[PDB]
């Protein structure tokens, strides 16, 4: 068949190193097989036993279970060639069952980018995925769009890579509802070009953490930075997203005539700072606050007159903490990206005691 | 040909026997009409020896009186390469339009096209161009390989 | 303030339709904050109203391609180069004629 | 040269209490599906007429 692939590789490559199995080949003689409306399932699968003309009388495959439908309830079934297709749009059967059945089972497969034409569908995994590592970065570089599964970086690469071709301004665009997982595919954007369209001046230093292991440029160091100190002024947790964008944001990231990364400019729309004096019930303020009140040296605590936790009105529903994150640490974090991107000693300190 | 460099193919012929009976294998006689400067495709050189197997390749002998009419019907080709052309061909596989090719996609073209080439083959090749992001100009390539 | 937003807002919308647009189309599998758990008709009606059924219809129907005559021409004459005469000729029917080549 | 825009904006949001500044949040989102149904729809058969 083909090539075998790793664990970490699985959550890309689709598993296509099996027997060719009679099974589901003898079973298409079931040429009435088709999906039908489900309340748990939204739809599963089922076979046609009667044509009624106007009605149509079903057998659910999975429960075994005698029914009768309308002739336009029933959606049509694919061939089992397309189980866990790349692409919507090499899909005989474009039915809404079926958009939602390729979704469903790479998703329980662990592959969460799907193309869908000339646009990509990503489900949000709520898990680390090994996916995002320096590794993959140069196995997308320069690498065609059917060359590899669909991922980020070759949407990335894809838009980076028309721009130097035809020379139109590129735009990618994250959408979704609130919790979808826009900002972290904009960060994974900004993460791919910060070292595939950056200018290089040498290899080395890889200390003894984990693998992230490149030497990026001196911009480039800079414009990786930007989004934690952002993240920090202006991130909260609400019900729905933990880490939730409070401020909306168009960064625009320039190149030479070569294709090097030359600038980058952030523009800002709606900030929530309507939260920064009352939250709402079990939601967080701006970061920010947190990292400062629990992660300040005892020198600086007094300095900047911080109070403790529940001594300020500003800060309702107590001390309400968050799942995966310790706020100590992230207030080191928030000031060695404030170190690195460009700000001075004393001049941080003055931002903090705003 | 003149007797003039005709005479220099002899010196050169000779200097092609390991032993001393003044036989150059059919294996060795591609090598032979390059080191006379000529830059001929393996089938080129394959076909004015009639197309033997790779076991007769071994044990074939030319003498120089039979390998000069090769040299000869070899010399006057159809056609020829230049720079012009041979640069378009590589800067296909110019990325971004650098002026240069990462050192792999380069010894990984030329094994894997046309008259395929070793490893060994490419590696001595394009050591030494590549520079510290393993980047070759394909522009000096062609020249280096061209002009000498 | 109504208005000073608003303002900003057809300014990124000014520079969004002067630029070539990757949609990346980013789902919500379920609101209890679970991995591995996809609430399938939360998911179907994100399909629904974001347009992604229609989106894949002119996907595979369409047309979205795009070449003038003189770029397919220049790149593809050499796949059909007996095809255009040595004389010159119109651009619309020398791309007919290296197309039926 | 040339550029590459990314645009992250705050989702389509709904509380207990949805303000004037979720009301902008959520103009922002019909704006942004608006966008998709201009350019994918519309503007690619206009180019066709």
């Amino acid at each position: 068949s083909q090539k075998p692939l790793s664990d970490d590789e699985k959550f890309l490559f689709v598993d296509k190193n099996f027997v060719n199995n009679p099974l589901a080949q003898a079973d298409w003689s079931a040429k009435k097989l088709v999906w039908v409306p489900s309340e748990k399932h939204g739809f599963e699968a089922a076979s046609i036993k009667e044509e009624k003309g106007d009605e149509v009388t079903v057998e659910l495959q999975e429960n075994g279970k005698k029914v009768t439908l309308s002739k336009d309830d029933i959606q049509k079934m694919n061939p089992p060639k397309f189980s866990k297709v790349e692409d919507m749009a090499e899909l005989t059967c474009l039915n809404e069952a079926s958009v939602l059945h390729n979704l469903r089972e790479r998703y329980f497969s662990g592959l969460i980018y799907t193309y869908s034409g000339l646009f990509c569908v990503v489900i949000n995994p709520y898990k680390q995925l090994p996916i995002y590592s320096e590794k993959i970065i140069d196995m997308y570089k320069g690498k065609k769009r059917h060359e590899m599964p669909p991922h980020i970086y070759a949407i990335a690469d894809t838009a980076y890579r028309s721009m130097l071709q035809d020379r139109e301004d590129q735009s990618i665009l994250c959408t979704g509802e609130s919790g979808a997982g826009k900002t972290e595919n904009t960060k994974k954007v900004i993460q791919y070009l910060a070292v595939v369209a950056s200018s290089h001046k040498g290899k080395k230093d890889t200390s003894i953490t984990q693998g992230p292991s490149f030497s990026y440029g001196e911009l480039e160091k800079q414009l990786l930075q930007a989004n934690p100190i952002l993240e920090a002024f202006g991130n909260a947790k609400t019900v729905k997203n933990d880490n939730s964008s409070r401020f909306g944001k168009f960064i625009r990231i320039n190149f030479d005539v070569t294709g090097y990364i030359v600038g980058a400019n952030i523009e800002t729309y709606l900030l929530e700072k309507s939260r920064a004096i009352r939250q709402a019930k079990d939601e967080r303020t701006f970061h920010i606050f947190y990292y400062l009140i629990a992660g300040a040296s005892e020198q600086m605590r007094n300095d900047l007159l911080l109070e403790g936790f529940n001594n300020y009105t500003f800060l309702s529903n107590g001390h309400v903490p968050i799942p995966a994150q310790q706020d100590d640490e992230m207030f080191q974090e928030t000031l060695e990206a404030m170190t690195i991107m460009g700000f001075t000693e004393e001049e941080q300190t003055s931002i903090l005691r705003v | 040909f003149s007797e003039e460099q005709t005479a220099e193919f002899k010196e050169a012929f000779q200097l092609f026997d390991r032993t001393g009976d003044g036989k150059i294998l059919y294996s060795q006689c591609g090598d032979v009409m390059r080191a006379l400067g000529q830059n001929p495709t393996n089938a080129e050189v394959m076909k004015v020896l009639g197309n033997p197997k790779s076991d007769e390749m071994n044990l074939k002998t030319l003498k120089f009186e039979q390998f000069l009419p090769m040299m000869q019907t070899i010399a006057k080709n159809k056609d020829q390469g230049c720079f012009e052309d041979y640069v378009e061909g590589l800067r296909v596989f110019d990325k971004e339009g650098n002026g240069t090719v990462m050192g792999a996609e380069i010894r990984h073209v030329l094994v894997t096209l046309g008259e395929k080439m070793t490893e060994e083959e490419v590696e001595q090749l394009v050591a030494g161009h590549e520079d510290s992001n393993g980047c070759i100009n394909y522009e000096e390539l062609v020249r280096m390989v061209l002009s000498g | 303030v109504g208005q000073l937003y608003k303002e900003q807002l057809t300014k990124l919308m000014t520079t969004l339709r002067n630029t070539n647009p990757n949609f990346v189309r980013c789902i919500i599998p379920n609101h209890e904050k679970r991995a591995g758990k996809l609430d399938a008709h939360l998911v179907l009606e994100q399909l629904r109203c974001n347009g992604v059924l229609e989106g894949i219809r002119i996907c595979r129907q369409g047309f979205p391609n795009r070449i003038v005559f003189q770029e397919f021409r220049q790149r593809y004459e050499i796949l059909a180069a007996n095809a255009i005469p040595k004389g010159f000729m119109d651009g619309k029917q020398a791309c007919i004629l290296m197309i039926k080549a | 040269a040339s550029f590459l825009g990314i645009l992250d904006i705050a989702g389509f949001e709904i509380f207990e209490i949805n303000s004037f500044e979720q009301l902008c949040i959520n103009y922002t989102n019909e704006k942004l599906q608006q966008l998709f149904n201009h350019t994918m729809f519309i503007l690619e058969q206009e180019e066709y007429q």
